């Protein structure tokens, strides 16, 4: 089925790129300040469009073995804290008080798919955010032992389809994602990967 | 299968978006370039609407 999605990602991709590159070339011409609104308005809506369909296009690479996942050590708390960068514009837009919290014995570098993992960590940080109300976010990056090996653990609790594509990437990931959620303690997201 | 269905409703509600702003540039007052690249969003949105239309019966 994985070839029945990658199939369907790419025909609606073509025409979204047609959308944006009319949409680019008029941001180019004599436009009010009302229609330049409109035309921008057309251009953010539509980018959102097509980067999700792109992520629909890339996990259905990956599950038809069409792709791979990449394999690269890197800066694991840049690149955490390029994604809070990303929403403490929000945090503060949407009264948000927004916490990170790293462990003492996580490694500054692993190995591992950055840009996707970017993707999978981002997403849950969007859903606390459209689930949360003038309340806290937590994300939390730890190390998980249980099971053999130590493994590291990224949670973000909070007081859906891009979700559910960022649960297929950690399996892929050889990982776990789990979903807890109590009357007193808000819901956590998590995702426990291979070191 | 609910994935599809809810895949399609993702992509309809900005997508009547796009397609509702077009409209309104259309009715302003542009050169005929600009017209014309309009045509070419409503045309690429419309058959894109008519894509996820299908997707929503294939789910059936």
């Amino acid at each position: 089925k994985a070839e029945f999605l990658a199939k369907i990602s790419h025909e609606i991709r073509t025409p979204m790129n047609g959308v944006l590159g009319m949409t680019e070339l008029l941001l180019g011409t004599p436009l009010s300040a009302k229609q330049r609104d409109y035309v921008q308005t057309i251009h953010s809506a539509g980018n959102e469009l097509l980067t999700l369909i792109n992520e629909i296009l890339d996990i259905s690479k990956l599950e038809s073995g069409q792709i791979e996942l990449d394999e690269v050590q890197f800066d694991l708390n840049a690149l955490i804290e390029d994604c809070l960068d990303i929403f403490r514009v929000k945090a503060e837009q949407q009264r948000i008080e927004l916490i990170s919290f790293t462990q003492p014995q996580v490694p500054r570098v692993i190995g591992g798919d950055p840009t996707r993992l970017r993707q999978v960590v981002l997403s849950l940080l969007d859903n606390a955010f459209k689930q949360t109300e003038e309340g806290e976010i937590l994300l939390v990056v730890a190390l998980d032992d249980q099971g053999e090996t130590p493994r590291l653990r990224i949670a973000v609790q909070d007081s859906h389809l891009g979700l559910i594509i960022a649960r297929q990437l950690v399996r892929l990931m050889g990982g776990e994602f789990g979903i807890q959620s109590g009357s007193s303690q808000g819901t956590t997201l998590s995702l426990t990967l291979p070191l | 299968s609910e994935f599809l269905a809810n895949m399609s409703h993702e992509i309809r509600t900005p997508l009547n978006g796009i397609l509702g702003f077009t409209n309104l540039l259309q009715k302003s007052e542009l050169s005929p370039r600009q017209q014309d690249y309009l045509t070419t969003i409503q045309k690429s949105a419309e058959s894109l609407l008519g894509i996820i239309n299908e997707i929503l019966d294939f789910s059936k």
